[PDB]
């Protein structure tokens, strides 16, 4: 089969300018080649076809270039909507295949988190378990570091994080981290706090409670 | 308007058997070549199965071949994917998708149906609430211990959708999915707006609704 290989996995491009996307083949795939788009949870969406024709409905700042084995998508001034996964195929001959994606972020400007800690529930504490939620609201770049603390031990191995994709709307990301405890162990301890990380917090932000008081 | 519905995606024992089917309308079906495509969680597109107009040959990779059967019903305007003998890396969402007249692309996909092959059992979740603390407040509602994947999370039956994260869920090590779906509201709203979240995992037939307000202290 002839294999696609699309080169950069990942682009970061501020809104408004110029993002090059390559996607390169095996062999010769003649003009026979097209582009898709995948924003997360959606499925793709037809952009190109025969290597620079774009589909019906395709905004003009999409244009896509190259012929034999190099091909590219050019976002001519990239947009915040645009925030996708884009696969390349060819259709030369049999079978068609894809590249593996170029996922391409938008660069905006940095944005600190609003920081926010939840306690375990009463319901939850009956079944033996208590979660203990961080949350981080609405930051900009998706690096942070979340530090679990309970009496002033650093908690390692028991929390789990997830990040949303980027918002379309304000390209932004959120960040959940979990940390899981026994009630026997959550019941053992007093102090318990999140400290985050973030290039847009001049220092660590800390949010914390005393189980027991309010 | 083209409309390409799946359906039949599911959980099924490592070795077992599933047929998805694909409902089309708003074109004639059988002016039509057509494809099932499917995406391994966090992967690439793959294809995995093709169709000709009046049925009558069918294509699949090597990945698949001699398991899976394409077919069609152009009366009824329906598209099948039976999968036998099914493996672990068979968990995807598998689309259905339609060929470009005179062209190879793919130009309408439906939303896709999720197959999930593991030994798990199902479980539902159960739902606790992400009460707000002592301007703009966070709440949400922790969807905990449930398999398989997906749940769905509205806010108030759709009607808040503003400020809304539903995170992705996180496998956790018992082998259970967990999630968090949060929102940020007006401090001034939470004595007089009721906040509730509509959980449905229907993998389990399992509806919940948690009304999440702040915890009298």
């Amino acid at each position: 089969e002839i294999v696609m290989t699309q080169s950069p996995a990942t682009l970061s491009v501020s809104p408004g300018e110029r993002a090059t996307l390559s996607c390169k083949a095996s062999q010769d795939v003649g003009t026979s080649v097209a582009w898709y788009q995948q924003k997360p949870g959606q499925a793709p969406r037809l952009l190109i076809y025969w290597a620079s024709a774009r589909h019906t409905g395709i905004p003009a700042r999409f244009s896509g270039s190259g012929s034999g084995t190099e091909f590219t998508l050019t976002i001519s001034s990239l947009q915040s909507e645009d925030f996708a996964v884009y696969y390349c195929q060819q259709y030369s001959s049999y079978p068609l295949t894809f590249g593996g994606g170029t996922k391409v972020e938008i660069k905006r400007t940095v944005a600190a988190p609003s920081v926010f800690i939840f306690p375990p529930s009463d319901e939850q504490l009956k079944s033996g378990t208590a979660s203990v939620v961080c949350l981080l609201n609405n930051f900009y770049p998706r690096e942070a570091k979340v530090q679990w603390k309970v009496d002033n031990a650093l908690q390692s191995g028991n929390s789990q994080e997830s990040v949303t994709e980027q918002d379309s709307k304000d390209s932004t990301y959120s960040l959940s981290s979990t940390l899981t405890l026994s009630k026997a162990d959550y019941e053992k301890h007093k102090v318990y706090a999140c400290e985050v990380t973030h290039q847009g917090l001049s220092s660590p932000v800390t949010k914390s409670f005393n189980r027991g008081e309010c | 308007e083209v409309q390409l519905v799946e359906s039949g995606g599911g959980l099924v024992q490592p070795g077992g058997s599933l047929r998805l089917s694909c409902a089309a309308s708003g074109f004639t079906f059988s002016d039509y070549y057509m494809y099932w495509v499917r995406q391994a969680p966090g992967k690439g597109l793959e294809w995995v199965a093709y169709i000709t107009k009046g049925g009558g040959s069918t294509y699949y990779p090597d990945s698949v071949k001699g398991r899976f059967t394409i077919s069609r019903d152009n009366a009824k305007n329906t598209l099948y994917l039976q999968m036998n003998s099914l493996r672990a890396e068979d968990t995807a969402v598998y689309y259905c998708a339609r060929q470009t007249n005179y062209d190879f692309t793919m130009d309408y996909w439906g939303q896709g149906t999720l197959v999930t092959v593991s030994s798990a059992s199902t479980k539902g979740p159960s739902v606790f609430p992400l009460a707000p603390s002592s301007g703009t407040a966070a709440l949400g509602c922790l969807v905990k211990d449930y398999f398989p994947e997906p749940v769905t999370v509205s806010w108030n039956s759709g009607a808040l959708t503003s400020g809304v994260h539903t995170f992705p869920a996180v496998l956790q090590s018992s082998g259970l999915y967990s999630l968090s779906s949060v929102v940020t509201v007006p401090s001034s709203s939470l004595g007089t707006q009721t906040y509730i979240c509509n959980v449905n995992h229907k993998p389990s037939n399992t509806k919940v609704d948690k009304k999440v307000e702040p915890k009298s202290c």
